[PDB]
């Protein structure tokens, strides 16, 4: 299963 | 030598988006990393 990626500041 | 930024993998969501997942540290990037051009 695929992990959500965080978001860049 | 040095140890150099790389280590990127595909890592397809469900969107069908073509991200990549860091080997290098353990990360995740959405597009493009910088060095990888």
């Amino acid at each position: 299963p695929p992990p959500l990626i965080p978001p860049p500041p | 030598g040095a140890t150099a930024v790389s280590e990127w993998t595909e890592y397809k969501t469900a969107d069908g988006k073509t991200y990549y997942y860091n080997n290098r540290t353990l990360e995740s990037t959405w597009e493009k990393p910088q060095e990888l051009k």
